[PDB]
């Protein structure tokens, strides 16, 4: 829930 | 334990081939956790793979797997999936999946081994390793088994069907230009008990349905 | 790429502090022992894991994260790694291992040789096998001779994980030539040099005495 928020953010904001 | 993550479909390929792991959860929703995949070559250091949102659909490779690899998960089975395809020696490693905890993996699975080669399965010869005879009375002697030639890992070695346990040392096997592995067991027991005691190394190669009893004797 | 763990030796008690060594957000501490899965120790920089005991800490200054292990125990000694996490490809990284092992006294090992069976022979092949037993620090040289001429390309090392009981190593070497080859020589000696041995010890034997 909060627990997989802060990584799965990281990963769908990444551009290179 | 309560959540637990349990991986298969390993095992053995070819360079070329391709193998699909599973990565069954329990005691949690794929859709409230991301979920990774990790590698570990023998001997070697962790190495992130992959990665996969279920609920968003979102999937990220490592370079070292890009093109080859697809991270999938079936919600309805609460499964996440690693398919590989275009598999190179480079890739035999242990395969763990993992849950997302904040920054951080928290649940493990046990892994499962993957064994990229070209090699059949075989099972090993073994060969006695035989004590000195200039020992003698006393006070230490060596002794063990050369377990050669053999394919996939792993080889279990006991000594007198379990029996003899203390001073036992099985090394970790090598993998030989062949692509087949070979290793040693050796044993300290007492020089006195050379000529009193039989030895006898048993080695078990599962993959191959093999077992071989050695009988280890000193020169003379 | 990926590679080795690195080593770092440390006595019960010792306190450790491990630096991880690209800017990271934010940083995970795993423990991982033979045959284990890795055990999360430390997540987002600083926070105990549920269950993690509270001699296990970690911190962030400026760009480096360190964990730190106050008084290690026994269960401790296993290998250790930060993972970072970065806004920027590769996103998630684990670093190279760092394997804690036990700091023991110096103890020198006991040196056996072992000529090739009849029965591999037979086959066409013959390995030689030396045994180091029970030894401490883990660094030995083993250097083989065939009739005195010292051999390199022709062997593999082979060494056991850390005793649990006397935290002390054992390492095989296997020397291999053809049957032709082994025929052709008399002489066959294993020399070991290491730290609790004040001059190198060779054992050997002769072919057709033993």
């Amino acid at each position: 829930g909060s627990a997989t928020r802060e990584l799965d953010e990281l990963m769908a904001s990444l551009s290179d | 334990s309560e959540v637990q993550l349990v991986e298969s479909g390993g095992g053995l390929v070819q360079p070329g081939g391709s193998l699909r792991l599973s990565c069954a959860a329990s005691g949690f929703n794929v859709s409230s956790y991301s979920i990774h995949w990790v590698r570990q070559a023998p001997g070697k250091g962790l190495e992130w793979v992959a990665y996969i949102s279920s609920s968003s659909g979102y999937t990220y490779y490592a370079d070292s797997v890009k093109g080859r690899f697809t991270i999938s998960a079936d919600t309805s089975k609460n499964t996440a999936y690693l398919q590989m395809n275009s598999l190179r020696a480079e890739d035999t490693a242990v395969y763990y999946c993992a849950r997302t905890w904040y920054y951080g993996f928290d649940y493990w699975g046990q892994g499962t081994l993957v064994t990229v080669s070209s090699a059949s399965t075989k099972g090993p010869s073994v060969f006695p390793l035989a004590p000195s005879s200039k020992s003698t009375s006393g006070g230490t002697a060596a002794l063990g088994c050369l377990v050669k030639d053999y394919f996939p890992e792993p080889v279990t070695v006991s000594w007198n069907s379990g029996a003899l346990t203390s001073g036992v040392h099985t090394f970790p096997a090598v993998l030989q230009s062949s692509g087949l592995y070979s290793l040693s067991s050796v044993v300290t027991v007492p020089s006195s008990s050379l000529g009193t005691q039989t030895y006898i190394c048993n080695v078990n190669h599962k993959p191959s349905n093999t077992k071989v009893d050695k009988k280890v004797e000193p020169k003379s | 790429m990926t590679q080795s763990p690195s080593s770092l030796s440390a006595s019960v008690g010792d306190r450790v502090t491990i630096t991880c060594r690209s800017v990271s957000s934010a940083v995970a501490w795993y423990q991982q022992k033979p045959g284990k899965a890795p055990k999360l120790l430390i997540y987002s920089a600083s926070s105990l894991y549920s269950g993690v005991p509270s001699r296990f800490s970690g911190s962030r200054s400026g760009t480096d994260f360190t964990l730190t292990i106050s008084s290690l125990q026994p269960e401790d000694f296993a290998t250790y790694y930060c993972q970072q996490f970065k806004r920027q490809k590769e996103p998630i990284t684990f670093g190279q291992g760092t394997k804690v092992e036990i700091k023991r006294t110096v103890a020198a090992p006991s040196v056996f040789i072992f000529p090739p069976s009849d029965s591999q022979l037979k086959s066409g092949t013959a390995s030689v096998v030396c045994l180091l037993n029970n030894f401490y620090p883990r660094e030995a040289k083993v250097q083989w001779k065939v009739d005195n001429a010292l051999q390199s390309g022709n062997s593999q090392e082979s060494v056991t994980e850390q005793d649990s009981k006397d935290s002390t190593y054992s390492l095989s070497s296997t020397l291999t030539l053809s049957k032709a080859d082994y025929e052709k020589h008399k002489v066959y000696a294993c020399e070991v040099t290491h730290q609790g041995l004040s001059s190198p010890v060779t054992k050997s034997f002769n072919r057709g005495e033993c």
